């Protein structure tokens, strides 16, 4: 375990980490001293000879210098002591052990390391001061903060090793992760908080600041965008100047509760050609979200482009907020005089409701719920009223706090804090629990010696009536302390239990990987999965997509999909395509639209068999929605003029594309039937999104637009398949292990249940049948 | 009407470290548990005889300050006589993002 | 220990004001807030310097060598 | 320990000019002046004065990172006008403005009896 | 419980049902009870599902269970990961646990098994059984300090003198 | 120094939890995080 | 046993791992003063040289792709599609 | 200000830490768990002062 | 008179209250920055300790000696040692101070900035005199000694700026305000009921016209008129903090004009 | 290079729901009954109250970067009091001969409902919004 | 850290001119992030400050004792008596431009502690150094100029990445690596290599 499976190593370095808004996503600030110690052995070659000779001349003390010279002979020259450290004349093939320099690839790691993202390749940036500086958005994968965290640095020694780092594990590559098929890095804290503030309708920027904000973008075209307001006084909006960081071609649409194309509340999101049309940018848009601006950018433009976008969004936002400022005070916890009366009187009425159930229980009139003690039933009610109360009291304050409330502002952007935090701070802390139940009678028939015996009152069993702003009574203080201690105990324990779970998952899966036959096998060549994850696709290349066909009324489906060239009402109007007039009554063509519709109906039944509930949204490769969107801007699709497509062009075009969606290659029934199988689901989606009526009426695609959409689905699909060599074993273990690490009818669940599951525990804790 | 005893002062339920926490009745339970662990690692004058003793490691604060916000319990803890910090002018703000 | 020359926050010399402050309290019986203000210490950064000082040096002097 | 010398903030490095004027590629009649051993004190002052010049189309400055005392100033002027000349005039205007400010303070101070 | 079901008109509509919740397990018996859906009946005890409904159902229940533990915490792990774990425990023909007993007692390499938990008791047995480690596991090549047969090392690289002489 | 001379060790039902009986006798906040949490009492 | 070129069934596309290893290997060889099969258009970094050689498919290397049974399919870097 | 309460052994200060034990000579009744022949036990940890 | 104008409100040895009208906020600020950071001063920079029997550390004391304000009136006729031609220091570039103190008294013996003595030749220039603002005429209290407590040391004071060390900071706090009625809408006032009732009215409100609600927002409006207060530490007189500040910024700009001039040669 | 829409509307309502410097305005054309208008305006810059008669103009011109002054000598294509520049984002077919066009002036939204201007309005980044009275 | 479990390291140090400032000429010694406060619910930190601000002006000891009749309203009233805005906010001006901040900053004194963890006693780097005798592997700890541990969990990440050669290097070249001569008949390290 300790000298072979893990060992300490040379070319390693460790120090306190600190954040930096001025580092690029993929770089790492390396202290001069650390750079002056760590070395790379470079071979003397015609290409570097002169440079290398200079670093040798520079020596071990100057920054871009060197420590040793390795002759062909094998003996090491110490530049620190060699009498010939000056007059050292290099020879091709020798090695110069030179200092670590700006842009060298290095492995950066934050322990524990329950993730492949816990060890990523960064670009060196030699800097002053004794800390490792990292870009803030890269904080999340490592799980780092700057409260006193230290991080590890490993230096590759070979051209091969360096390539491995730069080509497989570099930070930009790691953005979209296979753990949850979504981005694992997003915009955080200052930049998240500032991004909401910047993008409100209210927010307008004067020329002076616009110029600085523009210049701050390192790839800015040099083009001053036309102000949204030209006289009286030229003024730009936040939305406008943020859109300069958003690259061209980037298309995004999101509807939040109550979003119209007129977005009255500045709800949801609409980014067209990498320009914001409406809505406020926050967590859902610019965070590590599934539908994310980041998810689309990585996928559409590249990992290197997306990594640049992080830096860009932050350089603008942070600069703006530096000058706008943002604070948080006690005034932000303070709630209205009447809101406080209204809160007090909310607790007051709940306090009586509880006494009423208590008086009812003492008079033996209470009637227990089937499968519960008369007492169990009572405590349930009490606990339920008191919580209903804490929340009401909370929701009262939350509403009374204006949009100027700095806390509300942080909660609104999603930068920090939630509802409960406002509630507990402003209004009421609430009921305290230990082992699920209220504070119990540690003393004979009472919680504390300040109480009378057989006191089931909220005040006796741990209900903290007061806000943190108001302060806690000694009794409230001690009960909160009991309840508080419980969490610290599990935080403490879980830590090692969770650790060992991770180990066992890893050790059981380690030897599993995808072979060149798309088969998932172990060190015995025993097949685990015939095809990776039953679909033969890489998880990073997958996105939640809606299978339209699945739901809706049988009539609504019909309207959407049916083409009947033999009926004057259900034909494609000659406005839809050029052949419209000559297409009516074509029996031969109708045979093809019958196949089309008949397949779509087949598919509907099938999908309804797979997803029994009728759930439409599933993670599948190739975002077809986006390809269409792009075809539309790429080809400047005129939603007026008729298409130059044939029914044969659409119908057969799709039929043909399908045969080109290759996962398995072998020439034989077994492997060919296998290929058909893997591709099934994706095709149902493909056929749903590319049916004739849809393509013409909805998408309004031209032949070239369509031809392009088809080629792109193909290309994307192919890129989407898993790579033989993928160590899917470890991946899967860590993809379950890492989340288990973040874990806090009544059935045994979470960490102790996962423990039960993995152990194939014979005598389980909550056995239960669910009888339908 | 049954009261046999009275509490001298409820703040006395707290130990040496928690007794330096200002308004601990206004903090979330563990934040208090954290401070009563950190203050043990806070620099200051540990004893006035520091200059006459040979100990492995000694950390002494140049200009210690008594706290502006204090506990009645600190009187007994000798804290204002031998402090662990300085009263800093603190802005809670978003600035350069550093 | 031993009065800071200059307030940390703004750097107004505060080194001279110590004995003078301690005097305005014993000899003049004056409350801390007036003495500070008499001495022209108006900004709270400057006020905190004197008001919150602990002159440990005086104990240190109590040891012989 | 990894702390840079304090004079590095103001004292020019070995073979390091105060100004380095490089031309902007992305835009016509635009330039980029890097000011070594300088901060906001001068940057924001110059930028604001170039803004007063009518023949100046674009002007902005940025301190790319706080560990280093240097700033990049980008100047774009109308065709025919030179950005170096634009910078020269704004520099001059500033001096002449400060010259009056001193004269005016001096006169007003001499009038006081305290 | 609320159940989404297709309506005559086609659209999926909420058609809630009465469901029973047990405090104990007896699969064999409760299944044969008149008035229930023996096609729908579920137990959290997948060990039972395995015993009564076969290993295939054992896999489906085992995944269902794993999935719940993650989603209960409000977390999302892509199917494939849980699927793989579930499959590995399955393949043998029963419920092979992620313990020193289960997986670590399979036909894999001896040094591999020894790197987790039983070390010396595994190497003695390895000796008296005259085991032969084919060194295909990642563990072995790590102990041996050789390039593991994983990703980058899953294939070999050769120079071709044909193509070499072609480019010049 | 003070808090070290008031420290309590408990070697080896639910010991880590803050008991009602700990009122006025032991500090409800002063306890370590991790392994020794709630097994190291402070008077 | 070695699968004939006419019976090869692995991807016609180069894997991430293959490409990373080819680039690593060439860069290593280039760095050990091996002959460069491309015009270095001022290039000096062996990885940027490697990238250039792979960009023009002037890398004289072959990927021996092993199958779980022990057999293999040999693929030239010239013939592998680089969609990465 | 030094408060005493430690020893000086070979020049380093040492603090005895209070050790917490269960009081002796104490009668305690406990239910012995579901799989057990014995349902309840009365224990007394008897020891001399 | 000409361009930007001053209107002094109050004066003393230690403070200058004034109004700066017909100026760019950028200019007002750049001056404010310079006054804090770039005006040269003389301050102790090397401390050679011969004897120290005190309760305080050699460097603890050393640190304080730098923070002791020294007469920097004629600072302009002293050279920065870096620019000077000697080996370390000399008269042309430094002021040598001496401090010998001893506990003769049974009572506590005090060490003051007055106890500093100049040993270097001053070239008859107003420099290196420990600034004494103290009523009793003692200046800064450096140390306290008991009986056999001796303190014998030597100080080398050098020309410097606040950028290198805050000891060469000639100014204390610089007060700076504009638009006491938020006419410019440069701040969005945080409030609970009324921002007018909740936020205290500035002193300077009296020196400006209240906005009068029955008027539209002046967007065209720009920031001119700055209410400032410059506080001196001693080294330089209050007026000269302002003047030298104006001059430093002027010189700083001239360097740029000159740099461009040398660049024109090639 | 020329005008695309011209009409005088009358404001029915002005709405600053939480917004301190901006307002959604509801107006209808005094000429055509079929014509209505929804629009976000910087009311801190150009104030608007209800029953105000306002000339609302479109026009595709009067491309590349933006220049600030010289406009003193340049022909200020504004005989109007408040001017905006935005993008056309949607073309809603609201039955019959009725159409509705959506305009975003950097977040400041606009919805114009009518019929006639089939031969005018287009899906262009270029669209100015001019308002007088 | 403050006395509220509100710990942190210095990210940067700014001079007085770069710092944001009150019109009164006051500047912070410390800038802490608003993002600390909400999730943490350390209300007493905010109160400590407000009370400390009053205390500093009033020259009276601010009683921050637990169970008392001191209210945030009480202290607020006292601060308004001193000329400051009751909830501790103060309008600040940006240090670089001098332009007023659109936000008003919660500003006042707070007792901060200096903790035993300083970067320079932590920072460590190695690249070939002392080795153990038995295992012939890098020695342990910063103290001994040891190398860091590329442990089991790190091996896993490398295996996940598919960094076959990067791993081999860490385990061999970068640590342990040795050469033996073995026999072809009995695969043992028996060989008497007199390689010379
Ligand atoms: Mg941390
Ligand atoms: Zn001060
Ligand atoms: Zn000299
Ligand atoms: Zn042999």
């Amino acid at each position: 375990r300790g000298n072979l499976m893990g060992k300490r190593v040379d070319f390693s370095a460790r120090t306190v980490i600190s954040g930096d808004p001025n580092l690029e996503l993929d770089q790492v600030g390396v202290p001069k001293s650390i750079a002056k110690t760590l070395t790379y052995p470079e071979v003397v070659t015609p290409y570097n000879i002169d440079r290398l000779t200079q670093l040798v001349r520079n020596g071990p003390n100057e920054h871009p210098g060197a420590k040793y010279v390795i002759r062909d002979s094998g003996d090491r020259i110490d530049l620190r002591y060699s009498k010939r450290a000056g007059d050292i004349q290099l020879q091709y093939g020798w090695k110069v052990e030179r200092h670590i320099m700006d842009n060298d690839p290095v492995l950066f790691n934050r322990q524990p390391s329950l993730h492949k993202m816990s060890m990523m390749a960064h670009r060196v940036k030699v800097i002053p001061y004794s800390t490792f500086r990292l870009n803030l958005s890269v904080t999340s994968p490592y799980n780092a903060d700057f409260d006193g965290d230290e991080m590890n640095l490993h230096v590759p020694q070979s051209e091969e090793t360096r390539a491995e780092l730069s080509q497989l594990c570099a930070v930009p590559l790691q953005i979209v992760s296979p753990q949850s098929n979504k981005p694992c890095m997003g915009i955080v804290q200052d930049t998240l908080c500032g991004i909401r503030k910047l993008t409100l309708r209210d927010t307008f920027i004067e020329l002076d600041q616009v110029l600085n904000m523009l210049y701050w973008v390192p790839d800015w075209d040099g083009v001053i965008p036309t102000p949204a307001i030209i006289k009286p006084k030229p003024l730009w909006s936040g939305k406008q100047i943020l859109s300069v960081a958003i690259p061209n071609g980037i298309h995004l649409q999101r509807f939040d509760e109550g979003t119209t194309l007129l977005s009255p509340k500045d709800n949801g999101m609409l980014i067209i050609d990498g320009q914001i049309i409406f809505g406020v940018v926050e967590k859902k848009t610019v965070g590590s979200s599934n539908g994310g601006l980041i998810h689309v950018v990585t996928r559409e433009k590249g990992p290197q482009v997306c990594a640049k976008l992080f830096g860009n969004i932050q350089k603008v936002v942070n600069f703006w907020l530096l000058h706008n400022g943002f604070s948080t005070g006690i005034g932000d916890t303070i709630a209205d005089g009447p809101t406080m009366r209204e809160i007090t009187e909310t607790i007051a009425e709940a306090k009586k409701k509880v006494l009423d159930v208590t008086k009812e229980a003492q008079a033996n009139l209470l009637t227990a719920k089937h499968g519960m003690t008369l007492r169990e039933s009572f405590e349930d009610n009490v606990v339920r009223f008191l919580n209903e109360a804490r929340d009401k009291a909370g929701r009262l304050a939350e509403v009374n706090l204006k949009d100027l409330n700095n806390v509300k502002q942080m909660v609104m952007a999603g930068s920090k804090g939630s509802f409960i935090n406002i509630a507990q701070m402003s209004a009421c802390v609430g009921q305290q629990s230990v082992e699920g139940k209220r504070i119990a009678f540690g003393f004979v028939d009472r919680t504390l010696p300040h109480f009378s015996k057989d006191d089931y009152s909220p005040e006796s069993k741990g209900f903290v009536e007061n806000s943190y702003l108001r302060g806690l009574t000694p009794q409230e203080f001690f009960f909160h302390a009991m309840g508080g201690r419980e969490g610290l105990i599990d935080t403490a324990v879980k830590t090692a239990e969770t650790g060992y779970i991770q180990r066992r998952l890893v050790k059981a899966l380690e030897d599993i990987m995808v072979h060149y036959d798309n088969t998932t096998r172990n060190s015995l060549g025993n097949v685990i999965q015939f095809i990776y994850g039953e679909d033969g696709m890489d998880a990073a290349h997958i996105e939640k997509q809606s299978l339209d066909t699945i739901g809706g009324s049988d009539a609504a489906f019909e309207k959407r999909y049916r083409v009947d060239l033999l009926n004057t009402d259900h034909t494609l109007d000659p406005s839809l395509l050029e052949s419209g007039s000559e297409i009516l009554g074509d029996l031969k063509l109708q045979v093809l639209l019958d196949e089309e519709y008949k397949q779509l109906v087949k598919d509907r039944k099938f999908l309804r068999e797979v997803f029994v509930d009728g759930e439409a949204n599933w993670p599948l490769p190739v975002n077809i929605r986006r390809i269409i969107q792009n075809a539309q801007q790429t080809f400047h699709i005129d939603h007026t003029k008729p298409s130059d497509l044939t029914i044969k062009d659409i119908v057969l075009g799709v039929k043909d594309l399908q045969e080109n969606l290759l996962v398995l290659r072998g020439k034989n029934e077994i492997i060919q039937n296998a290929q058909r199988d893997a591709v099934t689901l994706f095709c149902c989606l493909l056929r749903s999104r590319l049916a004739t009526r849809r393509v013409l009426q909805e998408y309004r695609l031209t032949k070239q637009a369509f031809d392009w959409v088809l080629s792109n689905i193909e290309a994307q699909f192919l890129r989407s398949v898993v790579h033989p060599g993928e160590m899917v074993g470890v991946l899967a273990a860590q993809s379950i292990g890492e989340p288990a690490t973040q874990m806090t009818k009544k059935v045994t669940s979470g960490v102790p249940r996962l423990k039960e599951i993995l152990n194939v525990a014979k005598n389980m804790k909550t056995p239960s049948l669910t009888v339908y | 009407t049954t009261f046999t005893h009275c509490e001298i002062h409820p703040s006395m339920i707290l130990g040496v470290a928690a007794s330096i926490i200002p308004f601990p009745d206004h903090n979330q339970s563990p934040r208090n548990t954290y401070q009563s662990a950190m203050g043990k690692q806070a620099m200051g004058v540990f004893l006035t005889n520091y200059n006459v003793r040979m100990d492995t490691m000694a950390n002494i604060l140049y200009y210690p300050q008594k706290p502006l916000g204090t506990t009645r319990a600190m009187e007994y803890l000798k804290f204002r006589e031998l402090p662990a910090g300085q009263n800093a002018i603190v802005a809670i703000a978003c600035y350069s993002g550093y | 220990m031993i009065v800071p020359v200059r307030c940390f926050s703004c750097g107004k010399v505060v080194g001279d004001k110590w004995e003078s402050y301690l005097n305005l309290l014993q000899e003049d019986e004056l409350d801390e807030g007036t003495a500070l203000s008499r001495l022209g210490l108006k900004r709270y950064c400057c006020r905190r310097m004197i008001l919150t000082h602990v002159d440990l040096i005086e104990k240190f002097l109590r040891y012989n060598p | 320990m990894n702390a840079p010398d304090r004079f590095e903030l103001f004292l020019l490095g070995e073979g390091e000019s105060k100004l380095k004027i490089d031309p902007d590629t992305k835009a016509p009649n635009a330039v980029v002046i890097t000011f070594e051993k300088e901060d906001h004190t001068l940057g924001n002052l110059i930028r604001a004065e170039l803004l007063n010049d009518r023949k100046v189309l674009f002007a902005a400055y940025k301190v790319e990172h706080p560990f280093f005392a240097r700033f990049k100033l980008r100047i774009q002027t109308t065709e025919g006008y030179d950005p170096k000349d634009a910078l020269k005039n704004a520099c001059n205007s500033i001096i002449n403005k400060l010259g009056a400010l001193k004269t005016n303070f001096e006169t007003e101070w001499n009038l006081q009896t305290l | 419980y609320d159940r989404k079901v297709p309506s005559p008109t086609g659209e999926y509509v909420k058609e809630p049902e009465w469901v029973l919740e047990t405090d104990g397990v007896n699969l064999s018996e409760v299944m044969t009870v008149p008035g229930i859906d023996p096609t729908r009946i579920y137990t959290n005890s997948f060990i039972d599902i395995m015993e009564v409904l076969g290993i295939e159902a054992g896999r489906a229940a085992l995944y269902k269970e794993v999935y719940n533990v993650i989603a209960s915490d409000g977390s999302y792990v892509n199917y494939r990961h849980m699927a793989l774990l579930v499959d590995v425990m399955t393949t043998q023909g029963g419920l092979t646990s992620v313990t020193r007993h289960g997986f670590n007692r399979s036909n894999t390499g001896a040094l591999m098994r020894c790197s987790f938990e039983e070390t010396v008791e595994i190497l003695f047995e390895a000796g008296a059984s005259a085991e032969l480690d084919d060194c295909r596991g990642v563990s072995e090549n790590v102990i041996l300090g050789q390039m593991a047969p994983i990703g980058t090392g899953a294939f070999d690289v050769m120079i071709d003198e044909e193509s070499l002489v072609k480019y010049m | 120094t003070l808090s070290h001379l008031r420290r309590t060790n408990t070697p080896i039902a639910k010991p880590r939890q803050l008991h009602n009986t700990h009122w006025g006798l032991v500090c409800p906040a002063e306890t370590p995080e991790g392994q020794a949490c709630g097994l190291v009492k402070n008077l | 046993k070695a699968i004939p070129k006419d019976q090869r069934a692995t991807t016609p596309y180069m894997t991430k791992y293959e490409r990373a290893r080819i680039l690593g290997t060439r860069a290593l060889q280039i760095s050990m003063n091996a002959p460069v099969f491309v015009d270095l258009e001022g290039e000096t970094d062996p990885l940027r040289i490697a990238m250039k050689e792979l960009a023009e498919k002037k890398i004289p290397l072959v990927i021996r792709r092993y199958l779980p049974d022990g057999s293999f399919e040999d693929w030239s870097v010239e013939e592998l599609i680089v969609d990465l | 200000f030094d408060m005493g309460g430690y020893f000086i052994i070979n020049g380093s200060e040492k603090v005895l830490i209070a050790q917490e034990r269960s009081a002796g000579n104490i009668v305690q009744v406990f239910k012995k768990a579901a799989p057990s022949p014995i349902s309840h036990v009365a224990e007394i940890r008897s020891a001399l002062e | 008179e000409e361009g930007p104008q001053v209107k002094i409100r109050e004066a003393s040895k230690d403070n200058v209250d004034f109004i700066l009208s017909n100026v760019d906020l950028a200019m007002a600020n750049s001056l404010r920055r310079v006054m804090i950071a770039e005006i040269p001063t003389l301050a102790i920079d090397s401390v050679e300790v011969e004897t120290n029997t005190t309760v305080l550390a050699d460097e603890f004391i050393a640190h304080r000696l730098g923070l002791i304000p020294l007469q920097s009136m004629d600072i302009e006729q002293l050279e920065y040692s870096r620019d000077c031609f000697c080996e370390d220091h000399c008269d042309k570039c430094s002021v040598v101070l001496t401090l010998q103190a001893f506990g003769e008294s049974e009572s506590t013996t005090n060490v003051y900035s007055k106890d500093l003595v100049i040993v270097s030749n001053l070239m008859g220039r107003n420099i290196g005199h420990p600034i004494i603002q103290d009523k009793e005429g003692n200046g800064v209290l450096i140390c306290k000694l008991r009986k056999g407590q001796e303190l014998k040391l030597t100080c080398v004071a050098k020309k410097g700026i606040a950028k290198e060390h805050a000891k060469w900071g000639p100014a204390a706090a610089i007060e700076f305000e504009y638009d006491p009625w938020n006419k410019l809408k440069h701040t969005d006032y945080w409030y609970e009921q009324d921002s007018a009732k909740e936020w205290p009215q500035s002193k300077n409100c009296e020196y400006e016209d209240p906005p009068n609600e029955g008027d539209p927002f002046d967007y065209k409006a720009q920031a001119d008129t700055f209410y400032m207060n410059v506080e001196s530490v001693g080294s330089i007189p209050v007026d000269q903090v302002v003047v030298r500040g104006i001059d430093t910024l002027q010189k700083k700009v001239a360097s740029i004009l000159l740099a461009l001039t040398q660049m024109d040669q090639d | 290079s020329n005008t695309l829409f011209d009409d005088i509307f009358q404001v029915s309502e002005v709405d600053p729901g939480r917004y301190n410097k901006v307002c959604r305005i509801e107006a209808a054309s005094t000429t055509q009954d079929q014509c209505k208008l929804t629009l976000d305006i910087n009311v801190e810059l150009f104030p608007v109250a209800a029953q105000d008669s306002l000339t609302v103009t479109i026009a595709s011109s009067l491309t590349r970067s933006w220049r600030p002054p010289q406009a003193g000598d340049r022909s200020l294509a504004d005989d109007y009091d408040y001017v905006m520049y935005g993008t056309a984002y949607k073309f809603e077919e609201v039955s019959k001969d009725l159409i509705a066009v959506y305009y975003s002036f950097g977040g400041l939204l606009m919805r114009l409902e009518g019929n006639y201007r089939n031969l005018n309005n287009l899906k262009q980044e270029n669209a100015y919004l001019l308002i007088r009275r | 850290a403050s006395r509220h479990g509100q710990k942190g390291t210095i990210g940067i140090t700014y001079r007085r001119e770069d710092m944001p400032f009150t019109a009164e000429g006051i500047v912070p010694d410390l800038i802490i992030n608003p993002h600390a406060i909400p999730s943490r619910m350390t209300v007493a930190h905010l109160i400590e400050c407000l009370l400390s601000k009053v205390a500093a002006l009033s020259g009276n000891e601010g009683d921050a004792s637990p169970f008392t009749d001191i209210t945030v309203e009480g202290i607020s009233k006292l601060l308004r008596e001193h000329g400051y805005q009751s909830r501790g906010f103060e309008v600040m001006y940006n240090g670089h431009t001098g332009k007023k901040l659109m936000a008003q900053i919660f500003f006042g004194p707070t007792y901060y502690q200096r903790l035993r963890h300083m970067v320079d006693d932590k920072i460590h780097a190695r690249a070939r150094g002392p080795m153990q005798v038995l295992t012939r592997q890098p020695v342990e700890g910063r103290s001994r100029d040891g190398g860091l541990r590329f442990g089991e969990m790190e091996r896993d990440c490398m295996i996940a990445h598919g960094a076959a050669s990067f791993l081999k290097e860490r385990l061999m070249e970068a640590s342990d690596a040795f050469r033996v001569h073995i026999c072809g008949i009995c695969g043992l390290m028996t060989v008497i290599a007199k390689l010379n």
